[PDB]
């Protein structure tokens, strides 16, 4: 069975990360007054497997540039992103990870190297400096996304990603800590490199080498993380309602809050211009550290003060 | 010193609320009602077996079934 | 209100002809609508007019089958159209 | 109109809620119809072994006052 | 009369407007129920086979030489249409047919030369050249782009029906 | 193992398809701000791995030094990033 | 049917639907005929309903579209982004100032067509192409691609 | 246009002005 | 300050080669390289007619089509001492002003693609489609109409046409009004934008800007109020005057001239004359078609015009108007030949690329892309 369980979680999340793209070329449509792509198959449910096809076929054409980079780069993206949502605890979770958070946030972080692999590998001038912007910016955000976390599980009582659903049995873990989510949703963001935080690969980054086949692989990555980050959201902060007899309901739910957060930031990307690369940095560490770190000590202090330690286990 | 508060509330709009944060979960734990609690709801909680002393006599502790009214409660844990 | 939107789109379904008949359209266009017919040329073309939609979409002209015997079923082409009906599409002249 | 965006949705999200469910009936067959028993602790896996060790060769299968 | 377009006390209330401005991001949520409005709005767009952006009758188009509808040619080769064309796309050479009358031997548009002004539509005294209504003539190779006598009397032919149209309601305007 | 074979799936998905690609299609650092910024990435990474035992440390009996110790983690920290902001630190 | 004939065939269709529902242009954006491709982007004739995307870089482009004079300077670069782009790759000229000359044909700083440097697949005519032009031409290389049968001259090779 | 009068109330309040008045839509 | 050639698909017009030296993010010294798109246009028009050269100046600077054409009508009838009919000033004024509105729409929208803002571009680019329209229904071209000619208009309005810049007009503002609500005060355009590319009251005038250049660092000076062309005298405007010259400042002036435009074509609607499009001296202006195809004097003067020319009399004249850019102005020295001697087009453009260096010092990469928007650069003009 359990191979059974590895393509479902997989195959159903490659095929919805295929149907994001769909869902992002006609929601940012329709915003601008245009269809999108309905032509190709019916409304347009064709369109994505189309591109991946041409994308395939067309020539990997490896430039050159350092080879082995150019292409672990983008397998270590797909598969640092697909890997993650191994713990995610829709209802049950895969494997169940007693450290799980810590294993989301650590398998993040590896993320940032793909970016300075490819950008080293491209031979450019320009490239180089292009994946700079972004592992720059990966770290740093990374910095509040930790804290962000580490605020949320001293209300937790623990690591693991199953505990909440527990933690969040009466209310939301946004009525209360809802200002770190607000800094939770800016942070996936940044850390997917959507819009109003994309200045990497604005112009001026990983991708300008790449075409066809490795482009898609990272591509595919981006995606895939568009929803985990969104859907870590849709755990953490929105918890959807769990009732034991019947586990679906949470899933359903899941489905329900992870698509509007998700839809979330293709509406913010149609809305906004995209940041300065200091007025990035700007925000994470004036902005929102100095109010995430002190939040973060509010939460060592709620918990003590208001004899509310929550229960570990 | 009104104003150092008062532009610094309207721009610069972080620092004052991040500093005012620091502060109250420093002070919030000095005065309260139930900062105490956390010691000891923390302390009571069974995790390692309570291994039993032998009863050389003259002593309060709960003998047998661990019901006796003597010993420690939680009572206070409960209607907490 | 939104029941009214529903009809409006069962009716656009069942008015192009049987299940199979919308498939047609459904594929070549990807748009449904209904339309009263204004023509049909000799070469095989079906032209519709709708006054309640907008400028731009308010004329559509349905493409036919081999118009020249060129398998056009699914390479429709912008020059099948005749000389003739090719103003009244483009809102030359308002006359069919 | 925007009713059009709904066709993708529907694909999205009926490929985010098999994953769920999933995941949530294949351990329920695949643990004798109960939840798959979540072994945190040394305690609970002890228990779970124990329970191994208690009858047949798999922890679902529980033995009852009627042993 | 001139304006000034960006020419410029402190309370609580106002700065706590301004804070709450700058914290819960309040004019960043404006923008977004804009996009959302149009989400709404009827998209813009044309099925660009079946349906087609209008064009009304000075639209210049596809060159075409028209003939009488007895059946001769309009042209009389005066040649200032190869005098006026700004591009030098008109090439014509001519000689006294048979019958006596004033033709061209050869009429060669080069269309890819050509920048569409319309100024050969204007010149004509004749008006024998005309901007024809259709702009779909893409073509694979080059030459084809080239266009002799016969291609455009061929395209005066296939059109004539709609350019008279065109012709019929806008002269009256020139 | 349980983990390890969602991985290797993982991995092999991934490594499946860039090769399909391919067999299928048959210096200048000015910025030592950049280095300060990731200089401070690590510090405050460093103070991150401090404050992660936090959960466990929760539940410990004392609770006064917890907080006391805590409180004076982020303090001395944030204070080392306030000093970032008045040199020409952080300010790329 | 399992005549590899007919097993090819259809994959070459396959093949040829892919690349032709989604192409991804780029553009030069060579004086004016920009202007006219830029409403093809835009809200009345959308180029994304095709699958045409509105933008993408060399590496990821399918179609390029030289929009405007390839004036001797450019005629450089032009060849170089072409010789960027990957193996299935396709030029569709726009404008009477790129088709040929155009009204500057005569001049001593513009090239007579970019045929001259890039191989041309589709040639769009007028002087500001009209967007629906450019359509019917970017929906023309898409008959020309799916007439392309790269697979079975393979196989009757 | 066709807002069926809730559509365009979203459309209206998220706008903050009425679209209804300046459509997108031309018409005869 | 390693040279990085940033430029050609880049977020300029096709054509920048702007060579730049960047000590990492930071901008050393910006010169930008032109001609990429020089194709002529000045020594192409010495061949030709003036008629038969009335075309190039549409291409000069093709986003402002006609305003452009109003600059040599202008020119060569100055040199002729003929002045078009009322009717034709009102259309050149009508069509002068929507032809602004369509560079501004193309200005901020463009701005903020580069800047990575994408909705507004498709909004006002179906506005922008509706305007196109007016051309083709007025001369028959979409853009590159030369419908303004050096006597006047080609040909009077459709019958019907004004109807409908009016319903544009009516509703055009709301459209500007929604892009605003995107990006005048978003919290991050702002920042983009503001205290970019300040350039002084001195400066502005030294290096020649005169256009929303000058306007936006305070300057009043709109050559359509100081020195009136056509009849747009008659009508009444306010200049968008800005302070704090920046990227934001200056934006928010195009957005107020694209307001006051509409003023200007609202009054334009209300007050065109009855009369002629085009001057009645068969000298100047070719012949009704009628009138050749009936009277001898007219056919001679149709078949000398078309084939030779206007022969205008020896002369030199610097024209400039008000195009969208700022003062598009043509020095046309004439011999007495119906073809033009010289024709040096000043472009709005020249002079403010070559601010680029002056403005965008100490400035990141993503610095320089604002300021080229902030120039409403087309490389048409600047190259021509
Ligand atoms: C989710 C459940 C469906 C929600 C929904 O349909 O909302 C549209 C409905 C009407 O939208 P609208 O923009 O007013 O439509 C324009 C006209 O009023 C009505 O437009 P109309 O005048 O064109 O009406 C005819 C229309 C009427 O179409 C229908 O109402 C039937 C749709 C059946 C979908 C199954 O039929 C069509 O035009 C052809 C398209 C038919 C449906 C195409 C999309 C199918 C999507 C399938 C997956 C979902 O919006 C609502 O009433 C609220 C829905 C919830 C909003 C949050
Ligand atoms: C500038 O960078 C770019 C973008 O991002 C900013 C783009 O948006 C775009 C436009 C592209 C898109 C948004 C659409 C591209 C979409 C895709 C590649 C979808 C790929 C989908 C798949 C691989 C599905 C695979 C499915 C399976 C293996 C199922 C197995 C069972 C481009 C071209 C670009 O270059
Ligand atoms: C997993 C097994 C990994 C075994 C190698 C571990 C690293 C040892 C050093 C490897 C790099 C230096 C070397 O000696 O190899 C030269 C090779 C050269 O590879 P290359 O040819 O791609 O690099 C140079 C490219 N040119 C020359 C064209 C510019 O190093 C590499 O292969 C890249 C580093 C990765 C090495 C293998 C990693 C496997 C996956 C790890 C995650
Ligand atoms: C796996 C992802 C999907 C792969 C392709 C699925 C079928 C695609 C398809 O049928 O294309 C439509 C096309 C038909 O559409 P078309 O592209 O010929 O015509 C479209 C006409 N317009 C654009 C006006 C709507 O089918 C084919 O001609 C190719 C089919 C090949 C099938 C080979 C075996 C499978
Ligand atoms: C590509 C590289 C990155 C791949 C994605 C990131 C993987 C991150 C793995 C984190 C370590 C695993 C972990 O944290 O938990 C494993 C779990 C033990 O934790 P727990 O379940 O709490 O145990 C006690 C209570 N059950 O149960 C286990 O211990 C299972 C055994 C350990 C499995 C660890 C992950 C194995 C990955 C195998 C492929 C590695 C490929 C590396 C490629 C680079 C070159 C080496
Ligand atoms: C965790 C603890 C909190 C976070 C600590 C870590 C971050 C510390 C940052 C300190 C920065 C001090 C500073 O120099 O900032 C000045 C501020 C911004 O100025 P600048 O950075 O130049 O930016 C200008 C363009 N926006 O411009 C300002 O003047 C901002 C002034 C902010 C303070 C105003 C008063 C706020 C309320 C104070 C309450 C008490 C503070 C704590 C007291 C502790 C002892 C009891
Ligand atoms: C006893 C009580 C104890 C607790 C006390 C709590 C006090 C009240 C809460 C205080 C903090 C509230 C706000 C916290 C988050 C915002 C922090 C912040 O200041 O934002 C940074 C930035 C500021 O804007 P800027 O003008 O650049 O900076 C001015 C000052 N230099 O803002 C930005 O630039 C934002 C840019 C955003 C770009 C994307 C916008 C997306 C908007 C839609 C999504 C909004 C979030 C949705 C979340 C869904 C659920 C997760
Ligand atoms: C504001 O400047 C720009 C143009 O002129 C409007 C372009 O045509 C182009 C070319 C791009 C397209 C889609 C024509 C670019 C990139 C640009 O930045
Ligand atoms: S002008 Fe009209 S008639 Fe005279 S030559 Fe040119 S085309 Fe023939
Ligand atoms: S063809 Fe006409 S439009 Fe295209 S570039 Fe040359 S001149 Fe400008």
């Amino acid at each position: 069975m359990f191979f059974i369980n590895i393509l479902t979680l997989l195959v159903p999340i490659l095929i919805a990360m295929a149907f994001l793209t769909l869902v992002e070329r006609k929601i940012l449509g329709y915003m601008q007054l245009r269809k999108g792509p309905n032509i190709v198959g019916p409304y347009g449910i064709l369109q994505p497997f189309a591109d991946a096809m041409k994308l395939f076929m067309k020539e990997p054409m490896r430039p050159t540039t350092s080879m082995s980079l150019f292409i672990i780069a983008p397998t270590l993206s797909l598969t640092l992103a697909l890997s993650l949502w191994v713990p995610l605890p829709m209802p049950h979770p895969l494997i169940n990870l007693n450290l799980g958070i810590l294993f989301i946030l650590a398998t993040s972080s590896l993320s940032v190297y793909s970016i300075l692999w490819s950008g080293w590998a491209s031979n450019s001038k320009y490239s180089l400096f292009g994946a700079l912007r972004a592992v720059a910016q990966t770290i740093s955000y990374e910095v509040t996304m930790a804290i962000i976390l580490l605020s949320v599980l001293l209300m937790n009582g623990s690591y693991s990603l199953q505990t909440l659903i527990t933690t969040q049995e009466h209310m939301w873990l946004l009525l209360p800590a809802w200002p770190m989510a607000m800094m939770w949703f800016i942070s996936t963001l940044a850390e997917t490199n959507r819009a109003p935080f994309d200045l990497t690969e604005g112009e001026s980054g990983f991708n300008v080498e790449y075409a066809a086949g490795p482009f898609a692989l990272f591509f595919m990555a981006e995606y895939t993380n568009i929803i985990l980050m969104n859907a870590l959201t849709t755990i953490i902060f929105l918890g959807p309602l769990y009732y034991i007899n019947l586990p679906e309901l949470y899933s359903t739910n899941f489905m329900m809050e992870a698509l509007l957060l998700s839809s979330t930031f293709l509406w913010i990307r149609a809305s906004y211009p995209r940041f300065r690369y200091d007025q990035l940095m700007h925000l994470l560490w004036k902005n929102f550290l100095p109010l995430t770190l002190a939040l973060c000590m509010w939460h060592i202090s709620l918990p003590i003060f208001t004899a509310g330690v929550p229960p570990y286990m | 010193i009104s104003a150092f508060l008062k532009n610094a509330w309207a721009k610069e709009p972080v620092l004052v609320v991040s500093f005012s944060v620091w502060g109250l979960a420093i002070i919030m734990p000095m005065i309260s009602p139930y900062t105490k609690y956390a010691s000891m709801i923390n302390k009571a909680t069974p995790y390692n077996y309570p291994v039993p002393v032998r009863d050389d006599g003259n002593m309060p502790d709960v003998p047998s079934h661990p019901q006796d009214p003597l010993g420690p409660s939680l009572d206070w844990l409960k209607n907490l | 209100e939104l029941v009214e939107v529903l009809k409006r789109g069962v009716q656009q379904v069942t008015g192009h002809g049987g299940l199979r008949g919308l498939l047609r359209v459904f594929f070549r266009a990807n748009d449904i609508r209904i339309g009263t017919l204004v023509g049909e040329d000799k070469y095989g073309n079906k032209y519709y007019e709708d006054n309640k939609q907008f400028f731009g979409r308010h004329r559509w002209v349905i493409y036919t089958t081999e118009m020249n015997g060129k398998n056009t079923f699914w390479d429709v082409d912008g020059s099948m159209v005749p000389p003739e009906w090719h103003r009244w599409l483009h809102c030359m002249t308002d006359d069919p | 109109m925007w009713f059009e965006i709904l066709p993708g949705l529907a694909i999205m999200g009926v490929c985010l809620v098999i994953p769920g469910v999933s995941t949530a009936y294949i351990h329920k067959f695949t643990n004798g119809g109960k939840e798959k028993r979540v072994a945190r602790v040394q305690y609970q896996w002890y228990l779970m072994e124990r329970d191994r060790r208690i009858s047949g060769v798999n922890r679902y299968y529980v033995s009852k006052g009627l042993e | 009369t001139y304006k000034y377009v960006n020419k410029k006390e402190v309370d609580m209330k106002s700065a706590t407007d301004n804070a709450a401005r700058i914290l819960m991001w309040t004019e960043l949520i404006r923008g977004l129920g804009m996009t959302l409005s149009y989400l709404f709005r009827e998209p813009a767009t044309i099925n660009y086979p079946f349906e087609k952006g209008p064009l009304s009758p000075r639209f210049r188009g596809e060159h075409a030489l028209r003939r009488y509808p007895s059946g001769e040619e309009r042209c009389i080769a005066c040649k200032l249409c190869e005098a006026i064309c700004p591009a030098q796309a008109i090439t014509i050479e001519a000689e006294p047919r048979a019958d006596g009358s004033r033709r061209t031997t050869r009429y060669d548009i080069d269309m890819t030369k050509c920048i569409y002004c319309g100024f050969c539509q204007e010149a004509c005294p004749v008006d024998a050249i005309v901007e024809g209504p259709n702009f779909e003539f893409s073509t694979e190779t080059h030459e084809e782009l080239l266009y002799n006598k016969e291609k455009l009397l061929n395209n005066g032919d296939k059109w004539e029906a709609e350019i008279a149209a065109n012709i019929q309601a806008d002269y009256l305007y020139r | 193992m349980n983990l390890y074979t969602v991985i290797f799936i993982n991995i092999l998905l991934s490594l499946t398809l860039i090769l399909v690609a391919f067999w299928l299609p048959q210096r200048l650092p000015f910025s030592m701000k950049f280095f300060l910024v990731a200089i401070t990435f690590l510090l405050f990474d460093l103070e991150i791995a401090l404050l992660l035992p936090l959960p466990w440390a929760i539940q410990t009996i004392k609770t006064s030094t917890m907080m006391i110790m805590a409180f004076i983690l982020v303090t001395i920290l944030s204070l080392g990033l306030a000093y970032e902001w008045t040199q020409k630190g952080l300010e790329w | 049917r399992s005549r590899a004939e007919y097993v090819v065939t259809k994959l070459d269709d396959l093949i040829n639907w892919a690349r032709r529902s989604s192409l991804w242009p780029m553009t030069f954006g060579l004086a004016c005929c920009a202007v006219e491709m830029m409403h093809m982007a835009a809200p009345r004739y959308d180029m994304d309903r095709f699958g045409v995307v509105f933008r993408a870089s060399p590496r990821q482009a399918d179609v390029m579209i030289v929009a405007g004079t390839l004036t001797n300077k450019m005629a450089p670069a032009l060849r170089k982004v072409y010789d960027q782009m990957p193996e299935p790759r396709y030029v569709v000229s726009m404008g009477s100032c790129a088709n040929g000359g155009g009204y500057y044909h005569y001049s001593y700083s513009v090239v007579r067509g970019c045929d001259r440097i890039v191989p041309v697949d589709i040639y769009v005519p007028g002087c500001p192409p009209t967007a629906e032009a450019l359509l019917y031409g970017i929906l023309q290389l898409q008959r020309k691609i799916k007439r392309e049968q790269k697979l079975k001259i393979w196989y009757r090779r | 246009a066709s807002a069926t009068r809730v559509i365009q109330k979203l459309r209206n309040w998220a706008s903050g002005q009425d679209l209804q008045a300046k459509l997108q839509l031309r018409y005869q | 300050n390693m040279t990085l050639n940033f430029g050609p698909h880049p977020a300029a017009h096709g054509v920048l080669r702007l060579v730049l030296e960047l000590s990492g993010e930071m901008v050393r010294k910006c010169d930008p390289h032109i001609g990429l798109l020089h194709r002529g246009t000045e020594k192409l028009i010495e061949y030709k007619t003036y008629l038969q050269a009335l075309p190039y100046f549409d291409r000069l600077d093709y986003v402002s089509m006609m305003c452009n054409e109003q600059a040599y009508s202008i020119a060569v009838e100055k040199l002729l001492n003929i002045q078009p009919p009322p009717r034709a000033q009102w259309i050149r004024v009508l069509f002068g002003e929507i032809t602004r509105i369509l560079n501004h729409i193309m200005a901020v929208t463009t701005h903020a693609l580069d800047i990575g803002a994408m909705t507004p571009f498709f909004w006002m680019f179906e506005e922008r489609e509706k305007m196109f329209e007016f051309y083709e229904r007025v001369s028959g071209a979409r853009m590159h109409a030369a419908y303004i000619r050096p006597g006047g208009v080609h040909q009077d309005l459709p019958l019907g046409l004004l109807d409908d810049i009016y319903e544009f007009s009516k509703n055009f503002s709301l459209r500007i009004d929604e892009v605003e609500e995107m990006l005048t005060n978003n919290r991050i355009w702002r920042n983009r934008t503001v205290d970019i590319g300040v350039v002084t009251a001195e400066d502005a005038l030294n290096y020649g800007f005169s256009g929303v250049m000058l306007r936006g660092s305070g300057i009043q000076w709109d050559l359509r109020k100081t020195q009136p062309y056509d009849v747009y005298d008659q009508v009444e405007f306010d200049v968008p005057i800005g302070s704090r010259g920046d990227c934001y400042d200056r934006y928010l002036c195009r957005v107020e001239e694209m307001r006051q435009s509409l003023r200007i074509i609202e009054q334009c609607l209300n007050k065109m004359p009855p009369g002629e499009i085009k001057v009645d001296d068969a000298k100047v202006s070719p012949p009704k078609r009628a009138e050749m195809k009936t009277s001898m004097e007219s056919l001679i003067h149709h078949f000398k015009l078309y084939t030779e020319g206007y022969q205008v009399p020896p002369g030199a004249t610097y024209t400039a108007i008000e195009a969208p850019k700022g003062e598009f102005g043509v020095y046309l020295v004439s011999d007495g030949s119906s073809r033009p001697y010289r024709c040096k087009i000043k472009a709005p453009g020249f002079a403010h690329l070559a601010g680029l260096d002056k403005m965008s010092k100490g400035h990141m990469l993503a610095d320089v892309v604002a300021i080229i928007g902030t120039q409403d650069i087309v490389f048409g003009e600047i190259d021509r």
